């Protein structure tokens, strides 16, 4: 419902069950952006370029893999949250330094990277705004339902959703 | 993992914005535990783009405080094989962080966590939580008083067994609900805080056993 707000959501093969797992909320603008994170010794790739992304207070989307965290996957990992970051950006003309990464799921697993590679290819600005309920799903790992919820406030609109049942004691800064 | 995205086309003081978010996250996110079991991948961010123009700081605030807590206690009932939510009110803390800290290790304590699973008023497994915060040392246990819902169980007044009988009986209804309260107040200041947390299962156990996540 927010205006400028659109979301891409597809099966990429992180679980064998063709469920859309791979995720992109991104705004047609320009985009404040504030984020808190894991302060895990384990904290995974992703996050490292996140703090990096939101370091300038400008972010305009994030890319989000669930079923596979991509964490504990040494420089490979680290390789591909970067590739699959910057291939986002990149595919959406965007600047590398205004899309964040987010994964969740199985620790110490690598990416099916030629999955994923192939649908980079094809990834292109969603036609039209909205798809919170699609990326809410989209994002489920061991939850049982998709967590989403909707406020006005002052003429604006903010959607929220959120995942994540166990692992689950945030202490993030 | 807890993965949480905000979006708004509010137009926010971008200072204000980190500030308030912060707030309300900490208030939040960092306000509820399943399984103590904190992810190395935890995120959540807001996105404000400025397309319906400025909004009242305070205003969004509170949006974001209701939108944030509702994801919460979503969060809080399906937990992995949770029948129940437990929400822990800690009240009369030294300040805050010792109310939420207090209010953590009660949620998180296993036998808290299965006794409430059970429907076993077995407040006594809450004082033994509240016990093990063991470096807090104004904490007095002849000063604590514990509530299931809105039947204080702590400190026993008068005798012997009553009483705590009946009343038992009474925090066996409480807990039959699928959201818990336990309110504890610690009777040495101000500081107050919340979190909340699920009830332990078979469930959590099977899931997390059989079940590669």
């Amino acid at each position: 419902t927010p205006r400028g707000f659109v979301v891409h959501t597809a099966p990429v093969g992180l679980a064998d069950d063709g469920r859309d797992d791979f995720t992109v909320l991104a705004s047609t603008a320009p985009a404040t952006v504030s984020a808190v994170f894991t302060r895990s010794r384990f904290a995974g790739p992703s996050v490292v370029l996140c703090r990096e992304a939101v370091a300038d207070g400008q972010a305009r989307g994030v890319v989000v893999l669930a079923r596979n965290a991509n964490v504990a996957t040494g420089l490979e990992g680290e390789e591909n949250a970067r590739e699959v970051r910057e291939a986002v950006a990149r595919a959406l003309g965007l600047p590398e330094g205004e899309m964040l990464i987010a994964s969740t799921g199985v620790i110490g697993r690598q990416y099916p990277m030629e999955s994923i590679r192939e649908h980079l290819k094809t990834l292109e600005w969603p036609a039209g705004e909205g798809g919170f309920d699609r990326a809410a799903r989209a994002i489920m790992t061991t939850d049982t339902r998709p967590k989403e919820v909707r406020v006005s406030v002052g003429g604006a609109t903010l959607v929220g959703i959120a995942k994540g049942v166990g692992m689950l004691e945030p202490d993030m800064a | 993992t807890l993965l949480t995205f905000f979006a708004t086309d509010a137009r926010l003081d971008p200072a204000e914005q980190d500030r308030l978010f912060r707030r309300v996250m900490d208030r939040t996110f960092n306000a509820v535990s399943i399984d103590t079991d904190t992810s190395t991948s935890d995120t959540a961010v807001l996105f404000a783009n400025g397309l319906a123009g400025e909004v009242d700081a305070g205003e969004f605030e509170e949006a974001l405080h209701t939108a944030a807590l509702a994801l919460v206690k979503d969060i809080a009932s399906d937990g992995e094989g949770a029948a129940k939510l437990i929400e822990v009110q800690v009240t009369g803390a030294r300040d805050d962080a010792q109310a939420k800290r207090v209010g953590k290790t009660v949620v998180n304590s296993p036998l808290v966590k299965t006794a409430v699973h059970g429907c076993d008023p077995n407040w006594g497994r809450v004082a033994m939580a509240i016990g093990k915060c063991s470096d807090d040392t104004d904490i007095d246990q002849e000063r604590v008083t514990i509530r299931f819902g809105e039947v204080e169980v702590y400190p026993p007044k008068a005798r012997g067994d009553q009483a705590d009988d009946a009343l038992r009986a009474a925090v066996a209804e409480h807990l039959r609900g699928d959201e818990v309260v336990i309110g504890i107040d610690l009777a040495i200041a101000d500081g107050a805080f919340t979190v909340y947390g699920c009830d332990l299962t078979e469930g959590y156990v099977r899931l997390n056993s059989e079940y590669t996540t």
